[PDB]
């Protein structure tokens, strides 16, 4: 079956950067986008974007298009979401996802330090 | 973008009763005969689960006691009945049009 | 089967 294990857990500093990564088994990411969220306790789920495996093609949603950076191998079977320049309000738990919206991973946390 | 609102934010219900959630979006999420909404269980800790796409489409691995009806702007959620293990915030999502959007969750606890 | 309508794909690379 598929399954995705997200990267462990980061306290950051701020002005720094980090790059999670969503190891994909049982599954090729050549075969379906791998979409990002972010989760808050407050503001709740957010969409960060879409990236194709097979074309490197993404799309972002607005407020993430400074912030976020995704990437992905199919040789590795593993995407990655790079934060960049990070500030409080951008520590949040991380999820991807895919088979449309169905699988998801486990969540990576990202705290920030002050 | 579409922003999405539910309705009750926090729902306390008798076990074996019948519950509705509301998700309301501000502009259609329907194209092509379709409608792109889904609804999403949540528990702490844990990742969200999706029971329902495309509105009213059962996911494989969900209880039948779930069901999704509505189109354009007005969706629900019907849970029947009521079980325990339903304490969870459930999240309506629609994929129609880019950004995606969640709504605001609806926390369902039992009495 | 989630993976068809799920997401909306019919211009989703647009």
């Amino acid at each position: 079956q598929v399954q995705l294990q997200q990267s462990g857990d980061e306290l950051v500093k701020p002005g720094a950067s980090v790059k999670l990564s969503c190891t994909v088994s049982g599954f090729n990411i050549k075969d379906d986008f791998i979409h990002w969220m972010k989760q808050r306790p407050e503001q709740g789920l957010e969409w960060i974007g879409r990236i194709d495996p097979a074309n490197g093609y993404t799309k972002y949603a607005p407020k993430f298009q400074d912030k976020a950076t995704m990437t992905a191998d199919t040789s590795s079977n593993t995407a990655y979401l790079q934060l960049s320049s990070l500030a409080s309000e951008d520590a949040a738990v991380y999820y991807c996802a895919t088979y449309g919206v169905a699988y998801w991973g486990q969540g990576t946390l990202v705290t920030v330090s002050a | 973008d579409i922003v999405l609102t539910q309705s009750p934010a926090s729902l306390a219900v008798s076990l074996g009763q019948r519950a509705t959630i509301s998700c309301k979006a501000s502009q259609s999420v329907d194209h092509d005969g379709d409608s792109y909404m889904n609804w999403f269980q949540q528990k702490p800790g844990q990742s969200p689960k999706l029971l329902i796409y495309a509105a009213s489409n059962l996911e494989s691995g969900i209880p039948a006691r779930f069901s999704g009806s509505g189109s354009g702007t007005d969706f629900t959620l019907n849970i029947h009945p009521v079980e325990e293990e339903d304490a969870a915030t459930y999240y309506c999502q629609q994929t129609n049009e880019d950004p995606y959007t969640f709504g605001g969750g609806t926390k369902l606890e039992i009495k | 089967n989630a993976y068809n309508m799920s997401i909306r794909r019919s211009m989703a690379e647009s």
